């Protein structure tokens, strides 16, 4: 849906539409449904993702992220145990099917419930945004917008090309990738981001887009240039 | 422009790959969320469609009676909102025939008035 | 026809308030100009943020971090794409305030030939005959409410270029000759209002063998029946 | 007859202002990016210019709210307009003098050219329109209703008009006609021979098509790059140094465009100016009479008859 729009940046805006171009959840994309009932794989971390959780129990708990996860390089790891998070990028020797039972460059140490987050890599730090919100509802994640604010900005230097996850056994949780799309950002009178136009889902939001407008009048509008690609090179 | 193909001496002329400027037909937002698009000045091939000389029209259906413009495309063809409702385009009405019962010999003559 | 003139203004103008009142669009040769100047300024003000190549858009960025050697040259590339955008500015609002030159002097003419007096210039002052115009003010402009006379409702009739009499061609000083089917009679132009055929609403010219289309009549001599009683 | 033309409009060229300066390439795009709205301002700029040629159209011709012809029968009093009225026999439904008159008013850089709104045959249809309209109806079609009217007599009302009694035009109706005939006869051979009659819309063409062809030099200019092909400087040096050679590029690229749209704004000032010119004419000179001097023709101005032309309108003025 229009799940996946973070706060671009740390100024304050109120009152405005902002145009920015960014790695963001492309609007009513495709992610990958995971499940936790009676499924903890390796997913490609491509260039960022978008992840999203469903709880009514608190079991997902951590996160892992590298390239061979086994000891090998170093990776970071998320975990969230009670009331205290821990963070730490060690060589760590993670099991064969890594979970928990209800050469370290960092370390740190502080349904009814929907946890989105967004893991994106750039220039080696490792920036994290996410949003906790009351829900009530089971089958699928809820359609709505919520902007996202950054947390955390780990300065890890480690290339991430995969990542898992970190369940809790005696919670289905989402995987969707970035994309830098442009963004029309819409700020209200708190400088609160309360909706968004992605500029590439369609032609009515191209028009939007080029007229910097939610709302678009009756008439033609000229918005972009058709251009055929090249196949291959000669 | 052109070009000798440097290991078979034969001329290859070169023709920039097709592009035009896209517009997108809509009624408000007020009113429907729906859109045409044309692509400006291609044919039909390269991009409920609808070639006119001003583009390819996508979207738009394509209806024989004309109407008042509304939202103008070009080359005599406008594009409305109507009925259930969906974009349609169609050429242009200039307004209603009228003839006039002209003869060597009639004469009309107002017999009221109207103060607008 | 004086009441029924009266009531056709009266009713006109409570349409002319239900139309602005319910219309936004009616004012759109106004809204337009206010938009487009909004338009320019808020480009004018967003171009600040641009770069055009230098290390940052904000100057006291520029001052804060280098040494005047060097903050002098990024200092150059943000007052050329300043000074272009001024320029760019200033030449789009001298052309716009032509156009709005024009329109004033279109509307400063219509308010003499239009307002002051009454207008025998087709579709200047509204379609129809014109008669009076009101000035009204509104932002930035003027609105005209134009009174014109229309013809509304028209009957088919024969006529003639002219009638004989007694070998001699009349035709009328003012209005034409029309035929009911039966009488000829003579009328003004633009409303119908038949009269008897007399020698007071024509005049003579030449004779019966030269005009086409001249048909047979009687004038009547208003003269005749005082000396004959 | 005497005959006034007018320019009405301009060719609707759009320019995309990105595709004309960094042309199928990325790297100059992202540097473009760094001026803003310099770029896409341009683009509205030539877009308003655009539509306004449709707007000079409508307000020139489009004046009549019904379409208007001529009975099968031309019993016109002996007045002659077969050479102004359309042609069926046409592929268009034009009128053998605006044949002539379009017989002799006569690319991958990002610049298209959009069509008009209102199409040749529409046009025609607005001019064939008015010209029934003032031939069966005189001006009562303008005010109102279109009140059928013989030829002649709308011709005497046309001579008490100017100040001469209306039994002149009468007994002096063949010869009228035959004159008026005549004089058409004499428009279409001084617009078959003279090509200079229709200057002032070949000037619009040629004013359009030179703005154009100058704007397409320019991207052979060098503007102090090692080259003007922005494709060899990319090829040849790494970004640190190929950026400051396309910003050369960049700068005079988009100094030729401002340029150009500036010229295209004034000009299309003028063409405006023109289009409201032949509005005015339009409607107090075809639709009406006209008791304002030289204003349509000189002469005393008894009637006036639209024809239409590449980019304008022609007035044949009786
Ligand atoms: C991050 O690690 C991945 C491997 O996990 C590197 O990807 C390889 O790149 C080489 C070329 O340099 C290819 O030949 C390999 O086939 C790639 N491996 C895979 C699995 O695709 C990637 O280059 C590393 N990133 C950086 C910046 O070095
Ligand atoms: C001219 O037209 C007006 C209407 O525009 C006529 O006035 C109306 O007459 C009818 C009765 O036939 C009344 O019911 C309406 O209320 C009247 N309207 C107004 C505004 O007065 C008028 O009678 C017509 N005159 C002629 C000579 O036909
Ligand atoms: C043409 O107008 C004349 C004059 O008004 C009509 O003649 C009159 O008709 C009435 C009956 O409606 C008689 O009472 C009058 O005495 C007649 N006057 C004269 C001078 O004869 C005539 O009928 C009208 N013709 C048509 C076809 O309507
Ligand atoms: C109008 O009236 C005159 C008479 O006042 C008609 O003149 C007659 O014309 C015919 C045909 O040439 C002659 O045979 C008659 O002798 C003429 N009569 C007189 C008294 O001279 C004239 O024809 C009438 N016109 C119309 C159209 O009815
Ligand atoms: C109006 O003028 C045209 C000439 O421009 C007349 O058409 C010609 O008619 C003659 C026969 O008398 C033919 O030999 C010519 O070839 C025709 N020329 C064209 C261009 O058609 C037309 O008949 C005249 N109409 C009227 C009513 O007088
Ligand atoms: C999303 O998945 C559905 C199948 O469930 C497929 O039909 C659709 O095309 C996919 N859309 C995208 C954008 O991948
Ligand atoms: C969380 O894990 C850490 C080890 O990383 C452990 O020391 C700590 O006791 C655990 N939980 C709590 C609630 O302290
Ligand atoms: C830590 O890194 C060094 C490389 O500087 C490597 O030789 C060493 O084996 C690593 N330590 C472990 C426990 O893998
Ligand atoms: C801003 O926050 C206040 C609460 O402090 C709230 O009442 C107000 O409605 C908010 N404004 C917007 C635009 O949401
Ligand atoms: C390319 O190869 C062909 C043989 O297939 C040869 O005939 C030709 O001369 C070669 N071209 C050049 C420029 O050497
Ligand atoms: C436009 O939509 C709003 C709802 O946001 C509604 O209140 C208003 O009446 C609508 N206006 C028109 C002209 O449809
Ligand atoms: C599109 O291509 C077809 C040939 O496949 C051709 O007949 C047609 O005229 C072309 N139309 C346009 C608008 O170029
Ligand atoms: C218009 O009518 C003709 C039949 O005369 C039909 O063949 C054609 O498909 C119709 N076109 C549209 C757009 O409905
Ligand atoms: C005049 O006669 C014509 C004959 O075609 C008819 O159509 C028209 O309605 C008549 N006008 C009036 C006012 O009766
Ligand atoms: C008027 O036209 C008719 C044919 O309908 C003709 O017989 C008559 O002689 C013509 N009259 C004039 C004055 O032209």
């Amino acid at each position: 849906f229009t799940r996946g729009v973070y706060y671009p940046d740390k100024v304050f805006r109120s009152s405005v539409l902002h145009s920015t171009q960014d790695l963001f959840l492309p609007f009513f994309s495709n992610v990958t449904w995971f499940h936790a009932i009676h499924d903890n794989p390796v997913l490609p971390f491509n260039d960022g993702v978008y992840f999203a959780s469903t709880e009514k129990s608190n079991i997902i708990r951590g996160w892992i992220f590298g390239t061979t996860l086994d000891s090998k390089t170093q990776s970071l790891l998320i975990v969230n145990n009670a009331t205290n998070v821990v963070i730490k990028v060690c060589e760590f020797q993670f099991c064969n099917d890594p979970f928990l039972g209800v050469n370290c460059t960092f370390e740190y140490v502080s349904f009814k419930n929907l946890r989105e987050f967004v893991f994106k890599n750039i220039d080696g730090y490792f920036k994290i945004y996410s949003k906790h919100t009351p829900i009530n509802l089971v089958r699928d994640l809820p359609q709505g917008f919520s902007a996202l604010e950054p947390l955390v900005d780990l300065p890890i230097g480690i290339n991430i090309t995969r990542f898992q996850t970190l369940l809790a056994l005696h919670a289905a949780y989402y995987v969707g990738y970035l994309q830098p799309r442009t963004f029309l950002l819409k700020y209200n009178e708190n400088g609160t981001i309360t909706d968004a136009v992605d500029c590439a889902l369609d032609p009515l939001s191209e028009t939007k887009c080029t007229l910097k407008s939610f709302t678009v009048e009756k008439g033609i509008y000229q918005t972009s240039n058709f251009r055929v690609q090249p196949t291959e090179s000669i | 422009d052109a070009v000798r193909d440097p290991q078979t001496l034969e001329i290859l002329d070169i023709t920039p790959c097709s592009f035009g400027g896209v517009s997108v037909i809509t009624p408000g937002t007020n009113t429907s969320n729906q859109v045409a698009v044309l692509y400006q000045d291609v044919n039909c091939t390269e991009v409920n469609v609808f070639q006119t000389r001003a583009g390819c029209l996508i979207g738009a259906e394509h209806v024989n009676n004309s109407y008042e413009c509304d939202i103008p495309i070009g080359a005599g063809i406008c594009a409305s909102y109507q009925t259930s409702q969906s974009i349609i385009a169609y050429t242009m009405s200039l307004g209603a025939e009228n003839s006039v019962a002209y003869s060597n010999n009639s004469i009309a003559i107002p017999t009221n008035f109207t103060i607008s | 026809n004086q009441k029924l003139i009266a009531n056709q203004f009266n009713s006109a103008i409570g349409k002319i308030q239900d139309s602005l009142s319910s219309t936004a669009s009616a004012l759109g040769k106004l809204q337009d100009v206010v938009n487009q100047n909004a338009q320019a300024l808020n480009t004018l003000v967003k171009q600040l943020s641009s770069n055009f190549g230098a290390i940052s858009s904000v100057l006291n960025d520029i001052l804060s971090r280098l040494d005047p050697p060097e903050a002098e040259v990024q200092i150059d590339r943000l007052i050329t794409g300043r000074l272009q955008s001024l320029q760019t500015y200033v030449t789009q609002q001298l052309i716009r305030a032509a156009e709005i030159r024009a329109s004033a002097n279109l509307a400063a003419t219509k308010m003499s030939e239009c307002v002051l007096g009454q207008s025998k210039r087709v579709d200047f002052c509204g379609k129809g005959y014109h008669l009076m115009s009101f000035p009204q003010s509104a932002p930035h402009g003027v609105v005209f409410l134009h009174v014109t006379y229309v013809p509304a409702q028209e009957k088919n009739f024969t006529t003639a270029p002219a009638i004989c009499h007694d070998g001699k061609a009349h035709f009328p000083r003012e209005g034409v000759f029309v035929s009911n089917g039966t009488h000829w009679f003579v009328t003004q132009r633009n409303f119908y209002e038949p009269q008897i055929i007399t020698t007071d609403n024509t005049f003579v010219s030449g004779n019966c063998d030269v005009v086409i289309g001249i048909v047979n009549n009687t004038v009547y001599d208003p003269l005749q029946p005082e000396l004959d009683s | 007859v005497t005959t006034e033309i007018l320019p009405v409009s301009m060719t609707k060229t759009s320019v995309d202002c990105t595709m004309y300066i960094c042309g199928d390439s990325t790297e100059c795009s992202n540097l473009l990016l760094q001026y803003g709205s310099f770029c896409t301002q341009l683009n509205r700029a030539l877009t308003g210019i655009a539509v306004e040629q449709d707007k000079n159209t409508q307000e020139v011709f489009a004046q009549v709210k019904q379409i208007y012809k001529t009975p099968p029968i031309k019993d016109f009093g002996g007045f002659n307009f077969s050479q102004i009225l359309p042609d069926p026999s046409k592929p268009s439904k034009r009128s053998f003098i605006e044949d002539l008159l379009f017989n002799k008013v006569t690319k991958f850089n990002g610049l298209t050219v959009l069509p008009p709104l209102l199409t040749d045959e529409m046009i025609a249809q607005y001019t064939s329109a008015l010209l029934a309209g003032t031939i069966t109806s005189g001006w009562t079609f303008g005010a109102g209703a279109a009140l059928q009217i013989p030829f002649a007599m709308q011709m005497a009302y046309r001579f008490n008009g100017i100040g001469v009694t209306q039994n002149v035009l009468y007994e002096n109706q063949k010869l009228i006609a035959n004159q008026f005939n005549s004089a058409i006869g004499k428009i279409q051979d001084s617009l078959s021979s003279t090509a200079s009659a229709l200057g002032k819309l070949q000037d619009v063409v040629n004013q359009n098509a030179q703005a154009l062809n100058t704007l397409v030099k320019q991207l052979s200019s060098n503007f102090g790059a090692i080259s003007s092909v922005l494709n060899d400087i990319l090829s040849r040096l790494d970004p640190p140094e190929a950026e400051v050679q396309i910003d050369r590029l960049i700068t005079g690229r988009l100094q030729s465009l401002q340029t150009y749209v500036t010229q295209q704004l004034i000009r299309a000032a003028e063409i405006r100016a023109s289009a409201n010119l032949a509005a005015t004419k339009m409607s107090e000179c075809v639709l009406g009479q006209s008791k304002r001097v030289d204003f349509c023709g000189k002469g005393y101005h008894l009637m006036s008859f639209p024809q239409s032309a590449p980019h304008g309108v022609v007035f044949l003025h009786v």
